RNA sequence: GUGGGAGAGGGUGGUGGAAUUCCCGGAGUAGCGGUGAAAUGCGCAGAUACCGGGAGGAACGCCGAUGGCGAAGGCAGCCACCUGGUCCACCCGUGACGCUGAGGCGCGAAAGCGUGGGGAGCAAACCGGAUUAGAUACCCGGGUAGUCCACGCCCUAAACG
RNA sequence: CCGAGGGUAGGGCCCGUGACUGGGGCGAAGUCGUAACAAGGUAGCUGUACCGGAAGGUGCGGCUGGACACC
RNA sequence: CGCGGGGUGGAGCAGCCCGGUAGCUCGUCGGGCUCAUAACCCGAAGGUCGUCGGUUCAAAUCCGGCCCCCGCAACCA
RNA sequence: GCGGGGGGAACCUGGGGAACUGAAACAUCUCAGUACCCAGAGGAGAGGAAAGAGAAAUCGACUCCCUGAGUAGCGGCGAGC
RNA sequence: CGUGGUUCGUGGAGCCAUGGGGGAAUCUGGGCGGACCACCGCCUAAGGCUAAGUACUCCGGGUGACCGAUAGCGCACCAGU
RNA sequence: GGCGAGCUAGCCCUGGCCAGGGUGAAGCUGGGGUGAGACCCAGUGGAGGCCCGAACCGGUGGGGGAUGCAAACCCCUCGGA
RNA sequence: UGCGAAUGCCGGCAUGAGUAACGAUAAAGAGGGUGAGAAUCCCUCUCGCCGUAAGCCCAAGGGUUCCUACGCAAUGGUCGUCAGCGUAGGGUUAGGCGGGACCUAAGGUGAAGCCGAAAGGCGUAGCCGAAGGGCAGCCGGUUAAUAUUCCGGCCCUUCCCGCAGGUGCGAUGGGGGGACGCUCUAGGCUAGGGGGACCGGAGCCAUGGACGAGCCCGGCCAGAAGCGCAGGGUGGGAGGUAGGCAAAUCCGCCUCCCAACAAGCUCUGCGUGGUGGGGAAGCCCGUACGGGUGACAACCCCCCGAAGCCAGGGAGCCAAGAAAAGCCUCUAAGCACAACCUGCGGGAACCCGUACCGCAAACCGACACAGGUGGGCGGGUGCAAGAGCACUCAGGCGCGCGGGAGAACCCUCGCCAAGGAACUCUGCAAGUUGGCCCCGUAACUUCGGGAGAAGGGGUGCUCCCUGGGGUGAUGAGCCCCGGGGAGCCGCAGUGAACAGGCUCUGGCGACUGUUUACCAAAAACACAGCUCUCUGCGAACUCGUAAGAGGAGGUAUAGGGAGCGACGCUUGCCCGGUGCCGGAAGGUCAAGGGGAGGGGUGCAAGCCCCGAACCGAAGCCCCGGUGAACGGCGGCCGUAACUAUAACGGUCCUAAGGUAGCGAAAUUCCUUGUCGGGUAAGUUCCGACCUGCACGAAAAGCGUAACGACCGGAGCGCUGUCUCGGCGAGGGACCCGGUGAAAUUGAACUGGCCGUGAAGAUGCGGCCUACCCGUGGCAGGACGAAAAGACCCCGUGGAGCUUUACUGC
RNA sequence: CACCUCGAUGUCGGCUCGUCGCAUCCUGGGGCUGAAGAAGGUCCCAAGGGUUGGGCUGUUCGCCCAUUAAAGCGGCACGCG
């Protein structure tokens, strides 16, 4: 049956992208998190 | 009036559409006069504000002529007669003869030769426009400025009309569709007649659809909800109201009157009962 | 046919004043209403009676008759439009072209009915006061439908001379 | 082939009959009240409409087969 | 079994609750009015207060039991 | 033309600011001006030179440590502070 | 007047702060010493800055009656994988 | 305090999809009817939250599955279309 | 700092157990090859399975999985020599396809502005934003692998510079256009398909017959200009001009003049077109693959015919159907050497995507998972049609464990003597029926319906005659729709597959719809419709601290809230309480005004503190209204010339005491009420009565045609539901080879009875029975597994919900 | 009553399959009889076997139809998910 993952790369970008998390304070601090706890990736892949 | 149908489905049965024969245009409208417009009863903040909109058919507004006063003494011819959907009632094209064109909404005992002008000067005859100061008492009016300069807002739904009762001053009385009795200044514009397309009250929706294609979704009484959602819900097999009837947000939804106490306006309203 | 005539004859659009009710303002005080007599009701939160203003509906006083019109039901302030029947004088025209009329069709007071309006006064139902053994009545205070308009139905009658 | 008729299926009309139900006729002296006949004590009748144990009452309009004093 | 109210002239209700006193309407009786009956007027009669114990000076009245009456409740199962 | 912007483990000041919990229930009260969120500051930050203390004719800016002291008080005079 | 801060919870409630209303003076002026008044004292509001002594540990170093690969950081190993 | 409407619910903007058959509304034309009508019939016409039924949307009943093919499936049947 | 327990934590290893399974029942068999090794890889043949797909293409998404060489430890549910796996190399080519140096949509962002303790919220213009608008490429060949990308052929677009010819040029400004719905749909085309006796072609005569006007294969594709057919769009001229926020010659408007038509002008579609290019069966080798000839290929007639094209086509309807740019046109500055327009010519023409999977073993589902996933194309025959159904093209596949046996039992399926619902909560299930044509068709009805009512007849093949249609000629041929006659065979002609069982009668809901994703599809929600109510417009109301917004670019025939729920006939009485509505008086009423009087302290002038009367809102009280506002609509006793019963009376209470209708009900306890119907027999059902525990009128009352995967009752038809079972098929189960789990598990050397024991003993007592160990089976027991019982209580545990609980906001 | 079981002892009825008790429904054997015969009554022995089909209701039960030699009552976690 359909399932919760529908994969579509725009909206990976406009959701959990970098230019989102930066837009906002909850995300810039979402991205300091990530940054200070070293994070590899801060961000999703999409291609 | 008012097209019936035989029963060949049910709901074909009690449908009721209007007689169009009024209509000389059909698929216009003049393109220089109308943009677009959109909603769902949702607003800025993306959040339901009027519960159950949405849906029915998209339209095109047409953009129609609530000021009259800043063409005073230039005249008009009555070019058409044709469909507004975003309204009661029907709109007259009129060219001016500056051969600017305008929509204006189309009072009842109109035809679509005539002459039509606004100002002072004015025969009092259906759709002129002059200053209430101007208009002999009695007239029975639409259209009507509440404050001068400021566009009409009365009595502009299919059918409606008001009434000059006498003159105070500045200021002059008239009887609005809703029966109140109000004091309007001297200077607003009305037009004379009433609205017309006054059949309007008579359609017969017929099935539900008929309500969809007007953008009206389903509405859900309290009574069938549970109590999270409404003042009256729950208990069920049914229930009496249980308690003053009330809306979703608690405030009382017979007799209590809503209309605020020391708005100036009150100093020029003298009725409605 | 011509020339005339009387008329609330019918349909439509207008419109006038008297009155009732309601509201606003004045002035003004202790009752007003109602009946057989009373009570209910209304009234110092200022009624009734008086004056001024406005709103609105409905019916048209004197004329008015023991009268006129209409086939009947029916029709009554005034104005106009449209329109029917009818009478008299002339003796002009056609030349029996007539009378009746099962069925058909149409009209049909009041009440009632549907859909919109309108709603002053009145008033089924209903409530109250009184009366009475009782009083689901007659009288009194209230009062909705209705009475009015448009459209559409109903098709009855002591529709009687 | 037609064909008495048998069979299956669905209509129409007519008689009979049926818990119960509706009124109606009729049957000396049961119960309630007084509507009507005299202005019958509210003149009566009446089409219709609502109401009421019952007769009836009320409304609207109509009929007369109803009307020597008082303002 | 349970909790609340009740049991008063022939009928329907007061009075109990706050101790001493039994009242209202209808009925019934005697008399009028009427030819007569009702309507109506004037008059009277009528109850031990379910019952059994107690309290008190005194109990329809306060308490207990019994006998009935009306009502409410009996749910998770 | 000079500057600002953004980042920094914790620490600092400011603007805002909880609930569980405790009170053996719970509202005042407590947890607590804590957690957190926001702005700014720096290598520290805040504070700082008396319209101060407060009984002495005394002390002499501010910060931090010990002590005064679980004292003075505060307190559904309760828990507690 | 309405509140906050203080140990102060409306208390006899001052002090400091101030959202609202009213609204002065310049030494013979003003605040304060716990309602208020008198006396006696203290102090000079409504401009600003100010090292050091203090806090902290991303970082570097020294030292452990600190651990020794189920311990010690989550990570002794290319782990915030 | 933040993260979520890539599932799901609603709306918004912009596209797309709905084999085939059936039944036969108004209207229109003609004819008849009438004083003129209403109206009647025929042809035409092609209306409809109209009918049968795929795609698509469902999920009615029953069987199966039940450490499944599957954390909702499969088969027969069935609703809308 | 000592572990045995915490359904403890981490790891390791056991049991179950060689057990269940190995993932669609579309199906395999053999021969050859390869190799250490083969059911499983390769090739051949035969068989079988998809074919509106299980074929082909595109978008997402995925991200080297593509191609080839070498490999088989692992991955692959077995095997593997094989692979989507390991290693390694190679492979994605664009001015025209997609997207960007274009446009705007929702929305987003946002100079200006506005608002907000901070963070931030909003917001005009603008900007961003696409599967919409605009926009120039068609056919073939080529690689192991890419191709509208490379190559061949034939076309085209922009920009730059030049030349020529033309012209008031000139824009972010004005105007036109772009530019639009849903049904139905004309005429002409093409895609596609069918047939041909005609054209072209290797080859074949088998097994009885056939040397044939035989059989089998094929008989096209793309193509500028010009042209032809079919269509789309489309007036021309002047005069006036005040409108289109300047300007206009443009557009608008008025007047006059000629067109009425596509006449012309113009645009597109098709066709044809120089030219370019394909081109079968078969046979031969020779392939993961395809490669020669056949060939110099032929290359044409007929017909069927789109839903696609002409395209802004036309009609009708109402619910009334984007924007902006490209494009054209108008003028402003400004420049008129410039600029623009047209044609030609040369030059210039960037970035990203391009492999491969793509209904799936490559995407979403932890899996090579029977699930899910949008657009397109989807051939042939036959059955009325069709994307339906059976077979079948091209193309693709036999589902990554197999071999045997032929028990129980289970699943899926076939058939059954007599009976025919006796089954059972219920005909659940299965069966019947079944398409098309024709006859025929009731109650009732809102006059449409009910209806496919019901019930029947027809249904194949042959020969004969015969009517109209489309296309062609008015002809034949080819197709389409018929009509009549006479015969043939079988058990049977919708001969297989797809395709209603029907009738009667109740309750509920008017109807189609909506719902608890994943135990409820319904009598629940919604619904047209009716009523109340609020709301005069900066509306009421809703969200937000606000700004702002929704409402609504609406205006009382509108908008909000509430109830009722098509339609019919109707919806009674009570306003005491509560709510709402109205009331300028009166009462009480907080801050504030007031300051009679009192107080503290000063020598005092004073400073400070109380503070009565009185004035002083809303609210409350009070007065009234109000029912489609919350709601409520009685008790006891008596009475008729049998009896019963009580039209009638008495009395007590209420704010008023339930009208009509209906009634043992989706409501009736007693109850299986009583009576009647149906049945041989009826706690259900239907019709009655009325003693309504405990109906009743918009939480509507009573009805109602039509409708329902709703719930009840009855009949006919028909049946394996049943009497009552039998047989048969296949996939399991069993046996063999390969692979090999699971919950559970104190340890076990784990019998029966009668007792006993914390009360239900394999474990204790007595007696009985009993050699050791397994397989296939059944479920009585291990108070069997599973889930720290959900019911029940407990806890001064939690949460959702209500209110005239408290206290706040 | 509240003794095992609330870290689970699935609850009516049906069906299937029984097995046991006898306080015997039938058949066998008997005493008494107010037993003429037949046919009953009541009691004693006796558990070997037997003990129907159907309408109604979820029902157990019960009522009813048609038969019967008879249409037995109980236990087995109201036997047996
Ligand atoms: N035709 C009958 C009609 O209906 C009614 O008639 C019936 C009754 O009204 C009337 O009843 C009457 C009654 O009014 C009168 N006041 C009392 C009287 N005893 C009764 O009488 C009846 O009762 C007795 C039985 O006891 C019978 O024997 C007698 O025949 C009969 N009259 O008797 C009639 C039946 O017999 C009306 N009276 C009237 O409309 C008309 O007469
Ligand atoms: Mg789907
Ligand atoms: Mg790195
Ligand atoms: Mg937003
Ligand atoms: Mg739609
Ligand atoms: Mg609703
Ligand atoms: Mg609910
Ligand atoms: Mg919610
Ligand atoms: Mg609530
Ligand atoms: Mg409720
Ligand atoms: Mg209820
Ligand atoms: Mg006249
Ligand atoms: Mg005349
Ligand atoms: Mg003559
Ligand atoms: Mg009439
Ligand atoms: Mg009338
Ligand atoms: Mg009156
Ligand atoms: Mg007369
Ligand atoms: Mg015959
Ligand atoms: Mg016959
Ligand atoms: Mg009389
Ligand atoms: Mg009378
Ligand atoms: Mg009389
Ligand atoms: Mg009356
Ligand atoms: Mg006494
Ligand atoms: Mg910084
Ligand atoms: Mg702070
Ligand atoms: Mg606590
Ligand atoms: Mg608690
Ligand atoms: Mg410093
Ligand atoms: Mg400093
Ligand atoms: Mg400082
Ligand atoms: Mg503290
Ligand atoms: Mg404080
Ligand atoms: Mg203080
Ligand atoms: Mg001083
Ligand atoms: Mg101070
Ligand atoms: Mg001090
Ligand atoms: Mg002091
Ligand atoms: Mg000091
Ligand atoms: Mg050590
Ligand atoms: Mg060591
Ligand atoms: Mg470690
Ligand atoms: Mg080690
Ligand atoms: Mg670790
Ligand atoms: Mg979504
Ligand atoms: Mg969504
Ligand atoms: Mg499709
Ligand atoms: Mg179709
Ligand atoms: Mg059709
Ligand atoms: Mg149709
Ligand atoms: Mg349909
Ligand atoms: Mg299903
Ligand atoms: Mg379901
Ligand atoms: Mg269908
Ligand atoms: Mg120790
Ligand atoms: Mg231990
Ligand atoms: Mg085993
Ligand atoms: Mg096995
Ligand atoms: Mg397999
Ligand atoms: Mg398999
Ligand atoms: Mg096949
Ligand atoms: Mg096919
Ligand atoms: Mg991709
Ligand atoms: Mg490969
Ligand atoms: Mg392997
Ligand atoms: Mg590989
Ligand atoms: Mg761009
Ligand atoms: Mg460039
Ligand atoms: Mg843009
Ligand atoms: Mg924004
Ligand atoms: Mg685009
Ligand atoms: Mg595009
Ligand atoms: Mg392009
Ligand atoms: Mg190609
Ligand atoms: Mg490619
Ligand atoms: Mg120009
Ligand atoms: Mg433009
Ligand atoms: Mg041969
Ligand atoms: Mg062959
Ligand atoms: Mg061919
Ligand atoms: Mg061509
Ligand atoms: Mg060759
Ligand atoms: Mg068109
Ligand atoms: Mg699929
Ligand atoms: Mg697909
Ligand atoms: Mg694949
Ligand atoms: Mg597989
Ligand atoms: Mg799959
Ligand atoms: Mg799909
Ligand atoms: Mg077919
Ligand atoms: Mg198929
Ligand atoms: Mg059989
Ligand atoms: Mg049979
Ligand atoms: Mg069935
Ligand atoms: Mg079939
Ligand atoms: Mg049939
Ligand atoms: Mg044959
Ligand atoms: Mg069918
Ligand atoms: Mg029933
Ligand atoms: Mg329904
Ligand atoms: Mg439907
Ligand atoms: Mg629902
Ligand atoms: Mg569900
Ligand atoms: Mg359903
Ligand atoms: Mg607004
Ligand atoms: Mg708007
Ligand atoms: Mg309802
Ligand atoms: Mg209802
Ligand atoms: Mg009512
Ligand atoms: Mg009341
Ligand atoms: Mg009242
Ligand atoms: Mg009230
Ligand atoms: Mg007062
Ligand atoms: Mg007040
Ligand atoms: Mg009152
Ligand atoms: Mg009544
Ligand atoms: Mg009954
Ligand atoms: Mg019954
Ligand atoms: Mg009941
Ligand atoms: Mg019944
Ligand atoms: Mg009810
Ligand atoms: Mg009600
Ligand atoms: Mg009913
Ligand atoms: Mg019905
Ligand atoms: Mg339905
Ligand atoms: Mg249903
Ligand atoms: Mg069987
Ligand atoms: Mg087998
Ligand atoms: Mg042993
Ligand atoms: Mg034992
Ligand atoms: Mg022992
Ligand atoms: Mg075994
Ligand atoms: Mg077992
Ligand atoms: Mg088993
Ligand atoms: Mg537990
Ligand atoms: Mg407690
Ligand atoms: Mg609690
Ligand atoms: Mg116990
Ligand atoms: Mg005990
Ligand atoms: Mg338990
Ligand atoms: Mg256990
Ligand atoms: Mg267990
Ligand atoms: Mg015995
Ligand atoms: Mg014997
Ligand atoms: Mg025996
Ligand atoms: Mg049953
Ligand atoms: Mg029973
Ligand atoms: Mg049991
Ligand atoms: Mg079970």
């Amino acid at each position: 049956m359909k399932r919760t993952w529908q994969p579509n790369r725009r909206k990976r970008a406009k959701t959990h992208g970098f230019r989102a998390r930066m837009r906002t304070p909850g995300g810039r601090k979402v991205l300091k998190r990530r940054r200070q706890k070293g994070r590899w990736r801060l961000t999703p892949a999409v291609r | 009036a008012v097209k019936k149908f035989k029963p060949y489905t049910p709901s074909r049965r009690f449908m009721t559409v209007a007689d169009f024969s009024e209509i000389t245009k059909t698929e216009p409208e003049k393109s220089l006069v109308k943009p677009l417009k959109k909603t769902g009863g949702r607003n800025n903040q993306g959040r339901i504000t009027v519960r159950f909109r949405g849906g029915g058919h998209k339209r095109l507004y047409r953009i129609i002529d609530f000021k009259r006063w800043d063409k005073v003494g230039i005249p008009a011819k009555v070019a058409a007669i044709e469909y507004d959907p975003n309204r009661s009632a029907r709109i007259a094209l009129l060219h001016y003869v500056d051969g600017e064109k305008r929509y204006i909404i189309a009072p009842d005992g109109l035809q679509v030769g005539q002459q039509v002008v606004a100002g002072p000067d004015a025969p009092i005859q259906v759709g002129n426009a002059l200053p209430l100061r101007f208009i002999p008492v009695g007239t029975v009016v639409h259209a009507v400025e509440l404050e001068p300069k400021k566009g009409a807002k009365l009595a502009r739904a299919a059918g409606t009309s008001a009434q000059i009762q006498g003159r105070e001053g500045d200021y002059v009385i008239l009887r609005l569709p809703s029966g109140e009795l109000r004091k309007v200044h001297g200077e607003c514009y009305a037009t004379v007649g009433a609205v017309g397309n006054a059949d309007h009250k008579n359609i017969v929706l017929g099935k539900a659809g008929r309500s969809r294609w007007l953008g009206r979704r389903p509405h859900v009484r309290g009574a069938a909800m549970n109590p999270v959602d409404h003042p009256h819900g729950g208990g069920e097999g049914r229930a009496p109201r249980g308690r003053p009837p009330a809306s979703p947000w608690g405030w009382q939804t017979k007799g209590l009157k809503t209309r605020k106490r020391r708005k100036p306006s009150s100093r020029f309203i003298i009725a409605r009962r």
